[PDB]
Protein backbone atom coordinates (compact mmCIF):
# COMPACT_ATOMS: atom_id res chain seq x y z
CA UNK A 1 0.00 0.00 0.00
CA UNK A 2 0.74 3.68 -0.76
CA UNK A 3 0.25 5.77 1.64
CA UNK A 4 1.04 9.24 0.49
CA UNK A 5 -1.98 10.70 2.57
CA UNK A 6 -1.45 9.55 5.81
CA UNK A 7 2.81 10.96 5.73
CA UNK A 8 4.03 13.52 8.30
CA UNK A 9 5.02 16.12 6.45
CA UNK A 10 7.48 18.65 7.51
CA UNK A 11 6.09 22.43 9.15
CA UNK A 12 6.82 24.77 6.01
CA UNK A 13 4.84 22.04 4.04
CA UNK A 14 1.74 21.92 6.30
CA UNK A 15 2.26 26.12 6.55
CA UNK A 16 1.77 26.56 2.51
CA UNK A 17 -0.54 23.78 1.88
CA UNK A 18 -2.94 24.81 4.49
CA UNK A 19 -2.74 28.41 3.78
CA UNK A 20 -3.57 28.25 0.34
CA UNK A 21 -6.47 25.82 1.16
CA UNK A 22 -7.57 28.64 4.10
CA UNK A 23 -7.18 31.43 1.20
CA UNK A 24 -9.13 29.65 -0.90
CA UNK A 25 -12.27 28.19 1.88
CA UNK A 26 -12.15 31.83 2.83
CA UNK A 27 -14.97 34.89 2.17
CA UNK A 28 -12.80 37.79 0.13
CA UNK A 29 -13.71 41.32 0.16
CA UNK A 30 -13.73 42.94 -3.86
CA UNK A 31 -10.80 44.78 -4.36
CA UNK A 32 -8.62 41.57 -3.86
CA UNK A 33 -10.26 38.89 -5.49
CA UNK A 34 -10.42 41.33 -8.89
CA UNK A 35 -7.10 39.48 -8.96
CA UNK A 36 -7.60 36.07 -10.30
CA UNK A 37 -10.12 37.33 -12.44
CA UNK A 38 -6.83 37.49 -14.49
CA UNK A 39 -5.80 37.04 -18.04
CA UNK A 40 -6.06 34.40 -20.18
CA UNK A 41 -3.19 32.94 -22.10
CA UNK A 42 -2.95 33.32 -25.47
CA UNK A 43 -2.95 37.10 -25.49
CA UNK B 1 -25.34 17.38 -24.98
CA UNK B 2 -22.21 16.81 -22.24
CA UNK B 3 -20.04 17.91 -25.40
CA UNK B 4 -17.16 16.63 -23.62
CA UNK B 5 -14.75 16.69 -26.72
CA UNK B 6 -15.72 20.28 -26.49
CA UNK B 7 -15.13 21.32 -22.90
CA UNK B 8 -11.89 19.21 -22.96
CA UNK B 9 -11.03 21.82 -26.32
CA UNK B 10 -12.30 24.27 -23.68
CA UNK B 11 -9.89 23.28 -20.93
CA UNK B 12 -7.11 22.69 -23.40
CA UNK B 13 -7.36 26.58 -24.88
CA UNK B 14 -7.84 28.27 -21.50
CA UNK B 15 -5.04 25.81 -20.10
CA UNK B 16 -2.57 25.34 -22.52
CA UNK B 17 -2.47 20.96 -22.03
CA UNK B 18 -0.39 21.34 -19.20
CA UNK B 19 -2.66 19.52 -17.03
CA UNK B 20 -1.53 16.42 -15.85
CA UNK B 21 0.92 15.87 -12.56
CA UNK B 22 3.54 13.26 -11.72
CA UNK B 23 2.27 11.89 -8.68
CA UNK B 24 4.61 10.38 -6.28
CA UNK B 25 4.86 7.46 -4.50
CA UNK B 26 5.56 7.72 -0.85
CA UNK B 27 5.36 5.22 1.70
CA UNK B 28 7.22 6.30 4.72
CA UNK B 29 5.00 8.06 7.25
CA UNK B 30 7.73 10.16 8.52
CA UNK B 31 9.92 11.96 5.99
CA UNK B 32 13.64 13.36 6.47
CA UNK B 33 16.11 15.23 5.60
CA UNK B 34 17.77 14.24 2.23
CA UNK B 35 21.51 13.53 2.28
CA UNK B 36 23.33 16.42 0.42
CA UNK B 37 26.61 17.78 -0.23
CA UNK B 38 28.92 18.29 2.26
CA UNK B 39 32.70 20.28 1.63
CA UNK B 40 36.00 19.85 4.00
CA UNK B 41 37.29 23.09 4.63
CA UNK B 42 39.83 25.12 1.85
CA UNK B 43 41.04 28.19 3.78
CA UNK B 44 42.33 31.09 2.46
CA UNK B 45 44.60 31.00 5.65
CA UNK B 46 45.99 28.56 7.81
CA UNK B 47 44.87 28.44 11.78
CA UNK B 48 48.01 28.97 12.70
CA UNK B 49 50.41 29.07 9.29
CA UNK B 50 53.32 27.14 10.91
CA UNK B 51 53.05 23.14 12.47
CA UNK B 52 54.38 22.94 15.81
CA UNK B 53 56.74 20.88 16.03
CA UNK B 54 57.40 17.30 17.56
CA UNK B 55 56.38 18.11 21.18
CA UNK B 56 57.43 14.81 22.23
CA UNK B 57 60.71 13.66 21.11
CA UNK B 58 62.68 11.11 22.75
CA UNK B 59 65.12 13.16 24.27
CA UNK B 60 62.96 14.81 26.02
CA UNK B 61 60.75 12.00 26.97
CA UNK B 62 63.11 10.44 28.78
CA UNK B 63 64.49 12.57 31.28
CA UNK B 64 66.74 10.53 33.49
CA UNK B 65 68.00 7.21 34.52
CA UNK B 66 68.11 6.70 38.45
CA UNK B 67 71.62 5.13 39.65
CA UNK B 68 69.93 3.81 42.70
CA UNK B 69 71.15 0.77 44.56
CA UNK B 70 67.68 -1.31 43.62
Amino acid sequence: RNLSRYVKWPEYVRVQRQKKILSIRLKVPPTIAQFQYTLDRNT
Amino acid sequence: APSAKATAAKKAVVKGTNGKKALKVRTSATFRLPKTLKLARAPKYASKAVPHYNRLDSYKVIEQPITSET
